[PDB]
């Protein structure tokens, strides 16, 4: 079984002598800490709420801020969110689009600030 | 003790341990595969008498690489995070067929270790059934383990080449040394008895009849070893729990309710 966060086929395995710390034991479809990621994803649907894959770059080259990032944990969105599991946000670096918004975007460095970026992901 | 703590994708607290808890863990749990590191770390305050422990071992195409870290100062866990052995997992089905690729640790003072856990109906742990690979554990050059009724602990731990290959270990494997213990389960005192809790025949290197307990209020009892009668272990022989008083002593019934 699963009950552990561990979303689609995840396994909950657990590790006695280290604390009943939990890792999610994946299948190859589903990347990520809680099987939270559908890698097999290349376009996203309608506007993107529901994306869950992988794109990390924006619409001009550079690449996207972990919601992990020290820099991004002062941004609203990012992966301490007490809501940030069903929102796609978490150790990744990924394209989410939690609020409303266009497509995907990602909060991206250019020179000092942190700016927020469009992603490249196709649509449908 | 002020130590930070904090589950895996929260922001950490500043904890603060009572009497009982006097040092600060930093469990990190890592995975590589296909060029992805992915690493989830914990803390919070740690207890007693636990050690700075190492654990890896392969499933399939990935190293997972366990490690925990400990000391007794404020807020000491903070921001930031060879010898060939056998492996596999109990999970992948890879232990149990006579072939399981395997591994070389990378820290001198680690070993090679054997770690099973079976359990029966719809079990508390969330723990391979059996697992090799290669690491440091409490009490390691030597072995721990303990048998119930319903479940059986067992780690073995060694500083040679493959030492943990071959056969794996079932209750079968495990002379019946003659020596009784008991097994119990209810709820507080009155789950299991003279009535509800019956006489286990002890297995092999199983001859130290032990209970546990602590605060809604667990207790178990049964047949230890020395080595498992002692240390860490025990303690997270179970989710979590208080300062849990456990006992050993030689005797069949030993172990009786008192
Ligand atoms: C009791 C003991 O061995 N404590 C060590 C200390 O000597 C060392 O300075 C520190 C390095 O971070 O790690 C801890
Ligand atoms: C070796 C042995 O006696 N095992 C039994 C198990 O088969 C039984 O189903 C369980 C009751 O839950 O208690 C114990
Ligand atoms: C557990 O912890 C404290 C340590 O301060 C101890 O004094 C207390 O009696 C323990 N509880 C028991 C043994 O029930
Ligand atoms: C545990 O780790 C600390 C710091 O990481 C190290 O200095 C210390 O010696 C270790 N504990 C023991 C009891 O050796
Ligand atoms: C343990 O292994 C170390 C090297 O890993 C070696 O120097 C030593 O001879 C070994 N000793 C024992 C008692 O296993």
């Amino acid at each position: 079984e699963s009950n552990c966060g561990c979303q689609n086929g995840g396994v909950c395995v657990s590790y006695k002598y280290f604390s009943r710390i939990r890792r999610c034991s994946c299948p190859r479809k589903f990347q990520g800490e809680h099987c939270e990621i559908d890698a097999s994803k290349t376009c996203y649907h309608g506007n993107g709420d529901s994306y869950r894959g992988k794109a990390n770059t924006d619409t001009k080259g550079r690449p996207c801020l972990a919601w992990n990032a020290p820099a991004v944990l002062q941004k609203p969105y990012n992966a301490h969110r007490p809501d940030a599991i069903s929102l796609g946000l978490g150790k990744h670096n990924y394209c989410r689009n939690p609020d409303n918004q266009k497509r995907p975007w990602c909060y991206v460095q250019i020179g000092l600030r942190q700016f927020v970026q469009e992603c490249m992901v196709h649509d449908c | 003790l002020q130590c930070m703590q904090c589950e895996s994708n929260q922001s950490c607290l500043v904890e603060e341990c009572a009497l009982g808890q006097d040092l600060c863990r930093t469990t990190v749990l890592r995975e590589w595969q296909d060029d992805r590191e992915l690493e989830v770390v914990t803390r919070g305050c740690a207890h007693s008498e636990k050690t700075n422990r190492t654990m890896s071992y392969r499933m399939g195409s990935m190293i997972i690489s366990l490690t925990e870290t400990v000391c007794a100062t404020n807020l000491c866990n903070r921001p930031r995070p060879y010898l060939e052995c056998a492996s596999c997992t109990s999970l992948d089905q890879s232990c149990e067929r006579g072939r399981e690729q395997s591994l070389q640790c990378r820290y001198p003072t680690e070993h090679c270790i054997e770690v099973v856990t079976l359990q029966s109906t719809e079990r508390s742990l969330k723990d391979e059934d059996y697992t090799r690979g290669c690491g440091s554990l409490p009490g390691c050059p030597g072995t721990a383990g303990f048998h119930s009724n319903q479940t059986f602990h067992f780690l073995k731990c060694c500083n040679y080449t493959h030492c943990n290959g071959g056969p794996v270990l079932d209750l079968q494997s495990f002379p019946p040394n003659g020596f009784q213990c008991y097994s119990c389960e209810g709820n507080n005192t009155l789950g299991c008895s003279s009535e509800e809790a019956s006489l286990i025949n002890c297995r092999g290197p199983m001859n130290q009849c032990l209970v546990a307990t602590g605060l809604r209020s667990y207790t178990v009892r049964g047949c230890a070893t020395a080595s498992w009668c002692q240390g860490s272990h025990v303690a997270d022989s179970f989710p979590t729990h208080l300062n849990v008083s456990v006992s050993c002593c030689h005797g069949s019934g030993c172990n009786s309710p008192t």
